């Protein structure tokens, strides 16, 4: 999904709000901040209501201006609440009644997702690969800066996981794929407009093709 | 035009979500409290520091950590949520590694601790992939011109830690002494371990 959350390479932001080793304060800066992660785990591990991938996607589905003005932990409150309503576990009415006011949620999905690709290649360390030149309106774990770009395999995972584009929509056809650490030269991604060396992206097999 | 939606205070919304689920019997007794304790007390960059200090003083463990990070971390019992498949990445005299999740906040929670606000910032997520040298410089870390910077974007299930170079002046230090100088920022890759 080509949403505003796909931030890598966006220009115009200021300084990162940190100097190295500065005191970051407590883990949680407010008494509610542990709730989104804890209730995500309740949803995933206890209820089996959704996957972690579905949580990433529901946050991607926040209305774009809403996403941009919402602090991190609050996005996950909104995302988890949205999933609970979409899965029929909760109603928006009861959330707003309990909250004592408006509780706007993420927007409905505009894609049913897609299955794990039927045709993929097992790649080896050192092989040159291209990121498939594909556009996916639903969940995908490929940042746009690498779409269509060429890099070299530095690692093939020894474990396999469900394809995010499927399991991020709660589909039954996510299968399993390993992922690959793909090393791209900075200039391959940003031309002359970068000060870096290389970028390594961890890409599902189904996002790749031989170069 | 472009205005924020009306919203109840975030605390009220977060506790509403808790109460709605809890009131339906969907949240076990002590569940969120137990996670809070895990997040605050167990998930910690002290664990990553312990791993680095061991690697620095034990060539065999260093080799294991760099070839099968998951197995190395499992020896300490530090695998966990958002830290089940671990890869450690080696800094060298010509290479500096830095970790980000450009798409959200993906972090090796059990060994680095939950990500700090700055790591989840739009500034870091947008900029470090494209201009890591300038970002690090602004953050207080000057990377010498003869050193390649490699940014690992945490886009799938691999969860990363940086194994920084061991600084001069620490020869013969104990594991406890070495752990002390390996900070959270060293494990993320934005800082180099400092010797007083
Ligand atoms: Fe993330
Ligand atoms: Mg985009
Ligand atoms: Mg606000
Ligand atoms: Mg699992
Ligand atoms: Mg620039
Ligand atoms: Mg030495
Ligand atoms: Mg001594």
């Amino acid at each position: 999904m080509d949403g505003v959350h796909d931030l890598a390479g966006v220009q115009g932001f200021g300084k990162v709000p940190h100097t190295v080793n500065a005191d970051i304060g407590p883990t949680f800066h407010a008494e509610w901040e542990h709730l989104p992660y804890s209730l995500m785990f309740a949803g995933v591990a206890e209820l089996g209501a959704f996957s972690v991938d579905e949580v990433r996607y529901v946050v991607e589905r926040m209305e774009p201006r809403h996403y941009m003005m919402t602090p991190y932990y609050e996005r996950y409150v909104i995302g988890v609440a949205t999933l609970m309503v979409e899965k029929g576990i909760l109603t928006q009415d009861e959330l707003e009644s309990l909250a004592g006011g408006p509780f706007p949620l993420s927007r409905p999905s505009e894609s049913e997702g897609r299955p794990a690709p039927v045709e993929t290649t097992t790649f080896e360390v050192g092989q040159r690969v291209r990121v498939r030149d594909e556009y996916v309106p639903g969940h995908i774990r490929m940042p746009a800066y690498c779409r269509g770009r060429v890099g070299t395999i530095s690692h093939r995972t020894t474990e396999k996981w469900p394809f995010p584009d499927a399991i991020g929509h709660g589909r039954n056809d996510a299968g399993e794929e390993p992922t690959y650490h793909v090393k791209f030269a900075a200039e391959e991604l940003f031309g002359s407009d970068t000060d870096g060396g290389s970028v390594v992206v961890d890409l599902f097999e189904g996002y790749l093709e031989p170069a | 035009e472009n205005a924020a939606p009306a919203q109840a205070p975030v605390s009220d919304r977060a506790w509403a979500l808790f109460r709605a689920l809890d009131g339906k019997g969907l949240v076990p007794d002590g569940y969120v409290e137990g996670w809070k304790k895990t997040f605050e007390e167990d998930f910690s960059p002290r664990r990553g520091a312990e791993l680095v200090a061991r690697a620095w003083t034990d060539p065999e463990f260093r080799q294991l950590l760099l070839t099968d990070g998951t197995a190395a971390v499992a020896q300490y019992g530090y695998l966990g949520p958002q830290g089940e498949y671990i890869v450690a990445v080696e800094d060298t005299p010509t290479l500096k590694n830095v970790i980000v999740c450009s798409l959200c906040s993906c972090t090796a929670w059990p060994i680095l601790g939950l990500p700090p606000t700055w790591y989840k910032s739009f500034e870091y997520r947008a900029r470090v992939v494209r201009e890591p040298r300038k970002v690090l410089s602004e953050m207080g870390t000057e990377i010498a011109s003869d050193i390649e910077i490699r940014v690992y974007d945490t886009t799938a299930e691999t969860r990363y830690m940086v194994l920084p170079q061991r600084p001069a002046g620490t020869e013969g230090w104990s594991q406890e002494q070495l752990q002390e100088i390996v900070t959270k920022d060293c494990l993320i890759g934005v800082a180099i371990p400092q010797v007083p």
